DNA sequence: GCCTGCAGGC
DNA sequence: GCCTGCAGGC
C-alpha cells in the first residue's frame, strides 16, 4: 500500500526507463521505487529494467515485506529476486512445510490464471464477474486475479458495514466501498465472507480447471 | 480575482453573468492515503477585448508541488462549456444547482470572497500560513464550527473513530492548512479540537471586524 | 492532476 | 480502417 519498492509485471510496453530511457515490454518483469511527482499530489512509480535497477544504489536487504506486490508474483521470479537482492528443527520443518505450500498455492493460481488467458477473452472474464455478483475492476491484470480468487477461495459477499466490494492486498483483503461520499470504507480482515463459485451455463473449461482444483483451500498469507 | 500564476493579473479580469463568477477553488482531503490537494480554476475575458482564456491550477495546499495550463479558447462561449465539464468532472455535481452532493474521490467547492513594510511583508506571510488558499465565507467557516461541535460530541462519545475520520475529512476539506508534507492529523485529542475552536474564533472576530 | 497510444465496436 | 473513450504513464 504506502510501501517504497514496487514490483509487478507490466501492464503495457509504453513504461520507460530511468536508467537505459528505453521502453519495456508488456508481461515482463519490472521493478520501480514511488516518489513524490514534483507536477502533483501524490506518489508515482520510476521504473527500472530487472538488470538496470541493481546498479543504482538501492540497497533492499528483505525484499519479501519491503517491496509492493512481491506476494503476488510467479515463484520462481520471487526467488531470482531473492537471489539478487546480495549482488528448532520442529520449527524449521514447520516453516519450510509452509513456505512449500505457500509455492503451491502460487503456481496453482498462476497456472489457473494461464488457461484462464489461453481460452477467454477480456470480455468473457467480464460477464464472469458479472455474475457471482462482483465487481469489474479497471485493468486487465485486476481482472485476471480477482477472477483466479472468486475460483478457488469463493465469490465474495459485500461488506457488512459499507455493503461495498473486496480485494486482496498483498498482507489481507481490504474494502473499497464508500462509508461516505467523503472518505471509503476501512475494512481489512484475512478472512471475508463468501459463498461458492458459480460456472454459468457456458462454461465448458469449468472441468478444464475447476475439476483439476484438489479445492477444500483456503487463502495462505505472507507472515 | 485573477490569479498570479497565469502572468494576467494585469491584463484580464475575471468573466461573469451576474451570479456566476468564473473562478472556483476546490479541495479534496483523505487522510488514510494522506492526500491534501486544491484545484484553482478561472475563465479569463480580457480587459477590455474579444479574448477569452481558461486558466488550471492544482497541487497541494500551501506546497510547491502542483503546475498549471493556460489555454486559449476559441471563441467567448465554448469556453464555457469546457469550463462547466471540468467542473463536473472533477466536483461531479453541477456548475449551478441548489445540490452540493459530494461525491466519493471527488473534489467539493470552497465559498471565497520605515520599517513597518518590512515587518509587515512578515504579518501578510503569516495571514497566507493560516489561510493557505485565501479568505473564507461566514457560512462555510459556521459549518466547520457545527463540524468541531459534532467531533466534540463524538469524541466525549469515545466511540466510533471512523465517523472522527470522516469528520476531520469534512473538516479539512472546508479549512485548508499547510501540512508541508506532512499527513493531516486527526482530530483525536481534546487539545486540538479545544485549539482549533480558538483559532476559528480569533478568524471569525477578524472577519467580523472586517465590515 | 493531465497526456495519449491503443483496443474494442462499429 | 475509423473513432472515442480510457487504463496506463508520468
Ligand atoms: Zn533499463
Ligand atoms: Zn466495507
Amino acid at each position: 500500500s504506502d510501501k517504497l519498492y514496487r514490483v509487478e509485471y507490466a501492464k503495457s510496453g509504453r513504461a520507460s526507463c530511468k536508467k537505459c530511457s528505453e521502453s519495456i515490454p508488456k508481461d515482463s518483469l519490472r521493478m520501480a521505487i514511488m516518489v513524490q511527482s514534483p507536477m502533483f499530489d501524490g506518489k508515482v512509480p520510476h521504473w527500472y529494467h530487472f538488470s538496470c535497477f541493481w546498479k543504482v544504489g538501492h540497497s533492499i536487504r528483505h525484499p519479501d515485506v519491503e517491496v509492493d506486490g512481491f506476494s503476488e508474483l510467479r515463484w520462481d521470479d520471487q526467488q531470482k529476486v531473492k537471489k539478487t537482492a546480495e549482488a528448532s528443527k520442529k520449527e524449521k520443518d514447520k516453516d519450510s512445510k509452509l513456505e512449500k505450500a505457500l509455492k503451491a498455492q502460487n503456481d496453482l493460481i498462476w497456472n489457473i490464471k494461464d488457461e484462464l488467458k489461453k481460452v477467454c477473452s477480456t470480455n468473457d472474464l467480464k460477464e464472469l464477474l458479472i455474475f457471482n455478483k462482483q465487481q469489474v475492476p479497471s485493468g486487465e491484470s485486476a481482472i485476471l486475479d480477482r477472477v483466479a480468487d472468486g475460483m478457488v477461495f469463493g465469490a465474495l459477499l459485500p461488506c457488512e458495514e459499507c455493503s461495498g466490494q473486496l480485494v486482496f492486498k498483498s498482507d489481507a483483503y481490504y474494502c473499497t466501498g464508500d462509508v461516505t461520499a467523503w472518505t471509503k470504507c476501512m475494512v481489512k480482515t484475512q478472512t471475508p465472507n463468501r459463498k461458492e463459485w458459480v460456472t454459468p451455463k457456458e462454461f465448458r473449461e469449468i472441468s478444464y480447471l475447476k475439476k483439476l482444483k484438489v479445492k477444500k483451500q483456503d487463502r495462505i498469507f505472507p507472515p | 480575482a485573477v490569479d498570479p500564476d497565469s502572468g494576467l493579473e494585469h491584463s484580464a479580469h475575471v468573466l461573469e453573468k451576474g451570479g456566476k463568477v468564473f473562478s472556483a477553488t476546490l479541495g479534496l482531503v483523505d487522510i488514510v492515503k494522506g492526500t491534501n490537494s486544491y484545484y484553482k480554476l478561472q475563465l479569463l475575458e480580457d480587459d477590455k477585448e474579444n479574448r477569452y482564456w481558461i486558466f488550471r491550477s492544482w497541487g497541494r495546499v500551501g506546497t510547491v508541488i502542483g503546475s498549471n495550463k493556460l489555454e486559449q479558447m476559441p471563441s467567448k462561449e465554448d469556453a464555457i462549456e469546457h469550463f462547466m465539464k471540468l467542473y463536473e468532472e472533477k466536483t461531479g455535481n453541477a456548475w449551478h444547482s441548489k445540490n452540493f452532493t459530494k461525491y466519493p474521490k471527488k473534489f467539493y467547492p470552497l465559498e471565497i470572497d520605515v520599517e513597518s513594510m518590512k515587518k509587515a511583508m512578515v504579518e501578510y506571510e503569516i495571514d497566507l500560513q493560516k489561510m493557505p488558499l485565501g479568505k473564507l465565507s461566514k457560512r462555510q467557516i459556521q459549518a466547520a464550527y457545527s463540524i468541531l461541535s459534532e467531533v466534540q460530541q463524538a469524541v466525549s462519545q469515545g466511540s466510533s473513530d471512523s465517523q472522527i475520520l470522516d469528520l476531520s475529512n469534512r473538516f479539512y476539506t472546508l479549512i485548508p492548512h499547510d501540512f508541508g508534507m506532512k499527513k493531516p492529523p486527526l482530530l483525536n485529542n481534546a487539545d486540538s479540537v479545544q485549539a482549533k475552536a480558538e483559532m476559528l474564533d480569533n478568524l471569525l472576530d477578524i472577519e467580523v471586524a472586517y465590515s
